[PDB]
RNA sequence: GCCCGUCGCUAGUACCGAUUGAAUGGCUUAGUGAGGCCUCAGGAUCUGCUUAGAGAAGGGGGCAACUCCAUCUCAGAGCGGA
RNA sequence: GGACUUUUACUUUGAAAAAAUUAGAGUGUUCAAAGCAGGCGUAUUGCUCGAAUAUAUUAGCAUGGAAUAAUAGAAUAGGACG
RNA sequence: UAUCUGGUUGAUCCUGCCAGUAGUCAUAUGCUUGUCUCAAAGAUUAAGCCAUGCAUGUCUAAGUAUAAGCAAUUUAUACAGUGAAACUGCGAAUGGCUCAUUAAAUCAGUUAUCGUUUAUUUGAUAGUUCCUUUACUACAUGGUAUAACUGUGGUAAUUCUAGAGCUAAUACAUGCUUAAAAUCUCGACCCUUUGGAAGAGAUGUAUUUAUUAGAUAAAAAAUCAAUGUCUUCGGACUCUUUGAUGAUUCAUAAUAACUUUUCGAAUCGCAUGGCCUUGUGCUGGCGAUGGUUCAUUCAAAUUUCUGCCCUAUCAACUUUCGAUGGUAGGAUAGUGGCCUACCAUGGUUUCAACGGGUAACGGGGAAUAAGGGUUCGAUUCCGGAGAGGGAGCCUGAGAAACGGCUACCA
């Protein structure tokens, strides 16, 4: 008898199971940004899934509707605030757009490489984890 | 279920107490008294969760059992004393004087008041009757019983109270156009002058309200507390003066006050 | 070992339902009863032990009984009870007629005494005093608030007369 | 339903604490009592005129009406001084997003201060538990008969 | 024991209803006092929430009031003569509310032949004034004065003797008396 | 070419079936009826209130006459309680 | 305050409305699952934002609507107003 | 977050199911297993059975202390510090577990008490107690009977207990009291009028009964019976007073009485002071426990409207031994066929009664993501039921209690 420690999981695994094309693309994305799982991709594309979802749902509501404005602007400002969404396309018909790579390009893994400091994505992995 | 319940689980506990989910499994169960369970504020919540004056519960019993706190006049030695709306929590030491009053969010707020406003109180006369030996009386929402009141004193009126003695020093009727603090509903906390009473014989009389921001709304007469004249209040309201800014209004205000 | 119980007759044993205040049962809970066995009130050879009580002393002193006397442990603790173990009339002052028990602290021999309850003392008279006082006081107070209201209503009626006169 | 007799029981029938003094030469023999129920259902003239007792009458009885006020279209009067109405409605099933014809039969008490036949729409109001099943009592007849005398013989 | 619930009992459709929970004290009932006559013998009972109820097995005297005379006296209760619920209560001379009893009569005579100075059936100065101010106001009534001749007045009970330990009532009169008389003799 | 039915072997499932077959559970007639509760009684003991005697106390205030309250102690008697 | 009121369905808005769940805002638990925290200086004797909003439907109450679909009304005139 | 793929033919295109595919706050099991945080867990089967231990007891300056208890000191020759045992008081009805029965029951949203109980908390509330009423009733305080204890005992055995000897109270059982005023009844006298009167009793609260007030829907009169205040003695009465609700016989009050008479402080702790007619007079500070009636608060009990899974291989059900209604009582805390008595023949049903099945507690909810749906909820919160099966009950404010008792079955 204590408050239920809540949770929820953080990934969405592939509908189809053995799709060559998608597998290729996955292994690519892993091999660029230095990831170990396909799950590390699943998780990402899932966050993407929910986000784009509420985007659609907001965009069915009427323009200049209270919810649409509050949560729309909130979502946008949030996305940008960590640097995934472009300042230019700052009105959520491009948050509906987006894509996965754009999400990937914000990882500490990656940034610790983009500005040198590692010269190798895997060196990024190991350096990061090693204090 | 064979008798009365003497425990209170968390999550059962009224949300307007603002307790956190973990940290245990129960909350303090309000005792019996002046204010109803589902709409009060036990001394321990206040002295621990609102003021952060004591860290434990043990320390609240420690403080209390030394008569530092006194309620509406008297001392009170009940960790879970049911303190509620319109009351007065005095700290004799520390020099501090509190009136228990609601937010706009509908929560009980800490609110610092004067040494002198802490000498009296306001009580909505919930009932007015005739008693033994002819003595009429009036009884107020905090369970005050006052013998011999002004015959003009009805039901749904409000009343200024000595605290020093008991007696009523002045009373405000329930008329079209009078300052009203809403106790209960979603519009609990808002304050808005009164437009007009929808009668409805037999059940649930309605009260039409509008604040000083030309916004309207409606609540049961049940949940209406007469507190004065347009602009002229009879006690020190708290910040925000119960006006209810929109989600947008508060996103802008809270995020305009941003310069360091 | 089962005990007897006065007035059950029957030279046998039976199983009665017992209560508070009754022989051969001390309860364990407020309004508890147990049904227990009992031996009758009619003597038989089934009896391990008779328990008897002298009422007339015969013609020969039994050794460890009519040769020895043994005190009654305690003495009178209540006001009048003392006054009736000495017969004093509510006059001769209790305080010194009480029973004082000696006992040694090795070389510090002490003497201890009861606590004469229901003794008449100044403090109790002060309390009686304040009772009656508080009563009359609040009574008068009531009368006066009552009058005050009476006026209130009377010179409210005066106001209705004035208002009814205005038109 | 009653009709006739009034004093037709093993017990004497009368209103409670309504002393009529015999020493005084009254013109109406029996002093009567009554009220109006509230909410605006005129305590009909048949009640004050009448001679009956029924301490379950909402106007001459000692049973107060409060709570739900319902209407319903009477379908049973075979029970002395009480009747059964069939209140009808349409119930909404979500899956099909439609309605089905439903109904329930409430037994109500009815003071003889109303004459009723089957067909007449009625307006009843909740009172205390009166019988095992009677939780309501008759307060207005929003009808009359439904043209029975306009169903007469020939020219 | 006796449970005044409605969880026994068929539904109004006559369906048969299942044991749901056992018997509880709060829905209980207790047995009849079946109060009788002679030698006051009352036993309290520990009702719910502290509170006594006074259950009166056997009574003899009761407080009976002359409704249209302004008084109330105490009298030996004679017997019970008529009862609308059950004839047995009559043969068994049981006392319950609304039982038709007979009473002493003589106290109401001692009061009447004092306050009125008229004497039923068949000297002081102030007194003269009183008895003088009181008449055409002393026609009494036929049947009532008749019962006064009998020595035995018909009255109706009002109290619940198996609840309050009391036996109280009002003398029969007028239409009520008319009723219980016509019943008294069309069963005589 | 396909393919149908009896017949024959192996294995599995269900069905009918003497035994008025068997078992479990839930209601229930009739008969029997523990126990607490209520009530009429009972009276192991154990005191009340009233009536009177005998031995002494304490005085409402007198020179003899006169007289209340409480308290203990046994032959003996009326009206109730535990 | 008196005197009376044809019955309904739909729909609107709203009152009444537990928390935890869920959708969701704020906040960088080092991330995240979460949590309802925390954030500012004179970090020597305090300053301070919070602890939102949304759903909550069937029924019941309350309120606007008068389309769509019913229901009742005057024909042996026992009609309508005064 | 709106997809399909294999398998019927020589080939084909359909119908169609099998298999594949994905997730499961969905169990299990096999293989493997390094770090952080998080952390469900004897539900399903068998509400089957249980060894041992523990899970309910509790004290303030303030009810009871002659421990033959410890401490001694610090004023205490009645008590006083501290305090075992015991008495008294309160609690043990919360909690925790389980989900067996339960299918209009529970539960849910929504009503009801003008239909009841209520420990406690908080706010109020009490001058009335005696008696033929001057030779008075303890009020400066009335009664014993009990544990513990001491001592004598019994049984193989238990939270078994007997006989004897003491003694406490906020236990048990009693029992005094307080101002004024008024209104009611009687009424000794005196005197004839139009009539008045010394003074005698009664009148706290509660209980029971009968009667009465409690107005108001706009305004005026004559007369019978009583009968109130003021005479400018034909006469007048003028001002006249009223609560709450949609709604009452409501709150509230008055009259005649009723009652093995409810309550109306025989309690406790810290201080000790004023004040003269110097009585240990007469008063008096803070606050504790109580106490009747009212209100509150925690509750409870019933209760209105609507909503439940499959089933016709269940179509009629309901009164044997209440089924539906009426009158009266009895019972209850209280309404009510809850029960009894008499009286009647009613109540439900194809708009599915009634019966059956549920590997059925109801909800908040969970899972599955076009939507509409489909499946699930024993299980952290709410509500309910039970404690191996039943039934019965004592105590109490509160239980049909089971870490309570009594009986039956096992
Ligand atoms: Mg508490
Ligand atoms: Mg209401
Ligand atoms: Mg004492
Ligand atoms: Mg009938
Ligand atoms: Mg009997
Ligand atoms: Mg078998
Ligand atoms: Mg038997
Ligand atoms: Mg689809
Ligand atoms: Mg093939
Ligand atoms: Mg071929
Ligand atoms: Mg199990
Ligand atoms: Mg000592
Ligand atoms: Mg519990
Ligand atoms: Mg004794
Ligand atoms: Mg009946
Ligand atoms: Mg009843
Ligand atoms: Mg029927
Ligand atoms: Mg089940
Ligand atoms: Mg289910
Ligand atoms: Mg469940
Ligand atoms: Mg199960
Ligand atoms: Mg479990
Ligand atoms: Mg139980
Ligand atoms: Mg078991
Ligand atoms: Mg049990
Ligand atoms: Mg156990
Ligand atoms: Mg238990
Ligand atoms: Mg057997």
């Amino acid at each position: 008898p204590r408050a239920p420690r809540t949770y929820s999981k953080t990934y969405s695994t592939p509908k189809r199971p053995y799709e060559s094309s998608r597998l290729d693309a996955e292994l690519k994305l892993a091999g660029e940004f230095g990831l170990k799982n396909k799950k590390e991709i699943y998780r990402i594309s899932f966050q993407l899934s929910k986000i784009r979802r509420a985007a659609r749902d907001l965009l069915t509501r009427d323009e200049k509707d209270p919810k649409r404005l509050f949560e729309g602007n909130a979502l946008i400002r949030r996305l940008v605030r960590v640097g995934v969404l472009s300042e230019d396309k700052k009105k959520l018909d491009y948050v509906l757009a987006l894509k996965v790579e754009d999400f990937l390009e914000r990882r500490l893994q990656t940034q610790v490489y983009k500005l040198g400091l590692a010269k190798s994505v895997h060196h990024a992995r190991v350096l990061i984890t090693q204090r | 279920a064979r008798g009365p319940k003497k425990h209170l689980k968390r999550l059962a506990a009224p949300h307007h107490w603002l307790l956190d989910k973990l940290s245990g499994c129960y909350a303090p169960r309000p005792s019996a008294g002046p204010h109803k369970l589902r709409e009060s504020l036990p001394l321990i919540v206040f002295l621990r969760n609102r003021l952060k004056y004591a860290l434990n519960g043990r320390e609240v019993k420690a403080i209390l059992m030394q008569r530092h706190v006194k309620v509406d006049g008297k001392v009170r030695t009940d960790t879970t004393y049911p303190a509620g709306f319109m009351d007065v929590i005095t700290l004799d030491a520390t020099n501090e004087n509190f009136r228990l009053v609601y937010d706009v969010k509908g929560r009980f707020a800490v609110h610092r008041i004067t040494d002198e406003e802490a000498s009296y109180k306001l009580g909505k006369v919930k009932k007015v009757q005739l008693g033994k030996k002819g003595v009429p009386y009036v009884v107020t929402h905090d369970g005050r019983t006052i013998r011999y009141p002004d015959p003009n004193i009805k039901v749904n009126d409000t009343v200024k109270i000595d605290l020093a003695s008991g007696k009523i020093t002045d009373f405000i009727k329930f008329d079209a156009g009078k300052l009203v603090y809403v106790t209960g509903g979603r519009n609990l906390g808002r304050i808005g002058t009164i437009v007009h009473k929808e009668r409805h014989d037999g059940g649930f009389d309605l009260v039409h309200i509008k604040d000083s921001l030309d916004n309207t709304f409606v609540t049961r007469l049940n949940n209406v507390f007469v507190i004065g004249e347009q602009g002229k209040p009879y006690i020190s309201l708290p910040k925000g003066k119960g006006i209810k800014l929109s989600i947008a209004e508060e996103r802008d205000r809270r995020r305009a006050q941003q310069g360091l | 070992g089962f005990p007897m119980k006065q007035g059950v007759l029957l030279p046998t044993r039976i199983k009665l339902l017992l209560t508070k205040n009754v022989s051969c049962y001390r309860p364990r809970r407020d309004g508890e009863r147990k049904r227990k066995s009992v031996r009758g009130a009619i003597v038989g050879p089934d009896l391990a032990v008779l328990a008897l009580v002298i009422v007339k002393k015969g013609e020969q002193e039994l050794e460890g009984l009519t040769d020895t006397t043994v005190p009654k442990r305690l003495g009178p603790k209540r006001a009048n009870n003392i006054r009736k173990f000495f017969g004093l009339s509510k006059e001769d002052d209790v305080r010194d007629f009480v029973i004082r028990r000696e006992v040694t602290k090795g070389e510090k021999t002490y003497t201890k005494a009861p606590k004469i309850q229901r003794l008449v003392t100044p403090q109790r008279l002060q309390r009686k005093r304040h009772q009656r006082a508080l009563k009359v006081r609040n009574a008068q107070a009531q009368r006066e608030a009552a009058a005050e209201y009476a006026q209130l209503l009377a010179k409210r009626l005066s106001e209705r007369k004035a208002e009814k006169a205005e038109i | 339903s009653t009709e006739l007799t009034v004093q037709s029981e093993r017990a004497f029938q009368k209103q409670p604490h309504i002393f009529n003094n015999p020493k005084v030469k009254t013109s109406k023999r029996t002093k009567r009592w009554y009220k109006n129920a509230g909410l605006g259902f005129k305590t009909p003239k048949t009640a004050i005129e009448g001679s009956y007792i029924d301490k379950k009458c909402p106007f001459t009885g000692l049973v107060s009406i409060r709570g739900k006020i319902l209407t319903g279209t009477v379908v049973s009067t075979k029970m002395h001084r009480t009747i059964v109405i069939r209140r009808a409605y349409l119930h909404y099933i979500p899956k099909y997003n439609r309605y089905e014809k439903r109904h329930k039969n409430v037994p109500v008490h009815v003071s003889p201060a109303f004459r009723v036949q089957v067909g007449d729409i009625v307006t009843v109001g909740q009172c205390r538990p009166i019988s095992k099943t009677v939780r309501f009592n008759v307060v207005k007849v929003s009808a009359a008969a439904g043209x029975x005398x306009x169903x007469x013989x020939x020219x | 024991g006796i449970s005044r619930d409605s969880r026994h009992k068929r539904s109004a459709t006559g369906a048969k209803r299942a044991q749901f929970r056992k018997k509880r004290k709060f829905e209980l009932g207790r047995q009849p006092a079946n109060t009788k006559i002679g030698a006051k013998r009352i036993h309290s009972v520990r009702t719910r929430g502290g509170n006594k109820k006074y259950r009166a097995l056997r009574i003899e005297t009761g407080n009976f009031s002359w409704a249209s005379e302004g008084i109330s006296k105490k009298t030996r209760i004679a017997g019970v003569v008529y009862h609308p619920s059950n004839n047995e209560l009559v043969r068994t001379n049981t006392l319950t509310k609304a039982a038709i009893v007979q009473i002493d009569a003589t106290p109401f005579r001692q009061w009447f032949e004092a306050h009125y100075g008229q004497t039923l059936g068949k000297k002081s100065k102030n007194a003269e004034r009183k008895w003088a101010a009181r008449a055409a106001s002393a026609k009494i009534e036929s049947s009532v004065e008749s019962q006064f001749s009998a020595g035995r007045l018909y009255a109706c009970i009002s109290s619940r003797p198996g609840q309050s330990g009391r036996c109280d009532g009002y003398i029969l009169e007028g239409e009520e008396l008319a009723f219980y008389l016509r019943r008294l003799t069309a069963k005589k």
